[PDB]
């Protein structure tokens, strides 16, 4: 077979495999002699009729069945000895198939380029040394009690995070709009629920006065013609309602799993659990910043096939979360996925090369290390590990994270890891 | 199909009314939250478990981890198919 290496699309190389009649008529005949044995007709076939008659004439139908066998096995054989590693998927352009003439087929497939790595030492990646200090423990428990607090109607004073009842009436931008009028209205202030500034109109007051404030709607508001407007509302201040914190009695605290009534056990619980989640969160934190700076400091063209693959995974995931559409997503606007997908494969090529050079792997002791730290933190490790190894969707995720961690940390060994000391609040103060 | 046009304007005039995200905590709705009350007593927390490290997942949607067996998400993968040699060819 005459094979080429026609580097047409740069990434796209064309190995035009020209299988001559010597390999055609033998490989077709390999199946034909097996058909006789498979149906046991070979026992009845005396061999009087030479195979050539039943190969070209009677086997003419079967020559079609051998086309895929020729295209598949002779391709994978060729590219290995030609030292050409493919990427994505190969496109077979079958020139012609005839007896006597050559089965010529131009297999156009994309390959990996020379992955340009630069400034990998110049990349400054932040390392937040986050932990659950006593400030974070008390803060955590207090927040839990405030979020699960029972609303107790009081009088006298508005606190910054209370639930205040008013009657407000007016117009937005001096024009009739809905939402600028609500009788017996109630506001859990200090909470991301209403305009910061609307609540502050009330917060500069006590119980049962009457006034009028101008609220400037934020540029954070997705409401296109409201964002940055000034509305005039006559706030009839009625009552206040305290977020009265619930109990922490034996039957309450055990219901969450903390079998001991001692609060120090729930403090210990917050420490061991939130750090179990935290190490994974800090790994993904330093990871995402490293990847951001890696690609921001580096450039590499991706094979279109790989971009198509990532886009397609995003289309399936999109349609699934949009309603549950089966393959309709193939029509979704490619440019919505194009940039981010290609960018994620740029990550895969840059990490691909630093991995290759530093001979990295899905480290068995790392996978298993994280499997023990995972499973032991639950009720029953046994069935979680059994379920895990069989849940290929998640067992994949375990290989992928281990490899991605080691991949990034090989770049961190090269990169300027700017380490800082900070509390568990750090991880939570990530809005935008 | 020809081309069914269903576009009912948009009505982005006064969007995100908000209403302070609150008008439920008024006696009636907290009964629906408290509807059940008694669940999982025991002397301990059901002693048929290997360990009580965290038998009941009290931890919610706090950044990453969460407790439910899934977590994580951001990956890259592929590279050059260097992955642990135990893979089903399933596209």
């Amino acid at each position: 077979m005459q094979v080429s290496v026609e580097t047409t699309q740069g990434l796209g190389r064309r190995v035009t495999i020209t299988i001559a009649a010597d390999s055609i008529e033998t490989a077709v005949k390999s199946e034909l002699v097996n058909v006789a044995k498979k149906v046991r007709i070979d026992g009845f076939r005396k061999g009087k009729v030479p195979m050539n008659i039943v190969a070209q004439r009677y086997g003419a139908s079967v020559r079609q069945d051998v086309l895929g066998d020729l295209m598949s096995r002779n391709f994978i054989d060729a590219i290995i000895k030609e030292k050409i590693n493919p990427a994505g998927a190969p496109t077979y352009v079958p020139g012609e198939y005839k007896l006597g003439e050559d089965f010529t087929y131009s297999v156009e497939f994309e390959v990996y380029p020379e992955v340009e790595l630069q400034g990998l030492e110049a990349i400054e990646v932040e390392k937040p040394i986050v932990e659950v200090t006593d400030a974070d423990v008390d803060g955590m428990l207090d927040t839990l009690r405030k979020q699960q607090a029972t609303w107790k109607e009081k009088d006298g004073a508005v606190e910054a995070e209370d639930r205040v009842t008013i009657d407000f009436t007016g117009s937005v931008d001096g024009e009739e709009f809905e939402g600028g009028k609500a009788s017996d209205f109630v506001l859990a202030m200090g909470q991301g629920r209403m305009i910061p500034g609307f609540e502050d109109g009330i917060k500069g007051h006590k119980a049962g006065e009457e006034f009028t404030i101008d609220v400037t709607f934020p540029e954070e508001y997705h409401a296109e013609n409201l964002k940055g407007k000034a509305a005039k509302f006559a706030i009839n201040l009625k009552k206040v309602e305290e977020r009265e914190l619930p109990e922490l009695t034996a039957e309450f605290i055990k219901r969450f799993g903390v079998e001991d009534g001692s609060v120090e056990g729930l403090r210990a619980e917050v420490r061991k659990n939130m750090e179990r989640e935290l190490k994974s969160a800090i790994r993904n934190r330093v990871k995402s910043q490293a990847i951001e700076g890696l690609v921001k400091a580096n450039d590499i063209d991706v094979p279109a096939a790989l971009i198509d693959s990532e886009i397609d995974v995003l289309r399936r995931q999109a349609a699934q979360r949009f309603g549950g559409n089966e393959k309709q997503a193939l029509e979704l606007p490619r440019e919505l996925f194009e940039e981010q997908a290609k960018r994620r494969v740029v990550v895969g090529l840059l990490l691909g090369e630093v991995i290759r050079t530093n001979e990295l792997k899905a480290d068995e002791e790392r996978v298993k290390g994280l499997i023990e730290e995972m499973a032991s933190a639950y009720e029953d490790p046994k069935e979680v590990i059994e379920f895990y190894s069989k849940n290929k969707e998640l067992m994949d995720n375990m290989r992928n994270v281990a490899l991605e961690e080691q991949a990034v940390e090989a770049v961190l060994a090269k990169a300027k890891v700017t380490e800082k000391e900070t509390t568990f609040n750090e991880l939570m103060n990530q809005q935008a | 199909a020809r081309a069914d046009v269903t576009l009912g304007g948009g009505a982005k005039t006064f969007a995100e009314t908000a209403t302070a995200g609150e008008w439920q905590g008024k006696t009636l709705r907290e009964q629906a939250q408290a509807r059940g009350y008694q669940l999982v007593s025991d002397a301990a927390s059901l002693n048929s478990v290997t360990e009580a490290n965290q038998q009941k997942p009290l931890l919610g949607l706090f950044a990453d981890g969460n407790m439910p067996v899934r977590w994580l998400g951001p990956k890259a993968t592929y590279h050059g198919n260097i992955d642990k040699p135990a893979v089903t060819c399933t596209p």
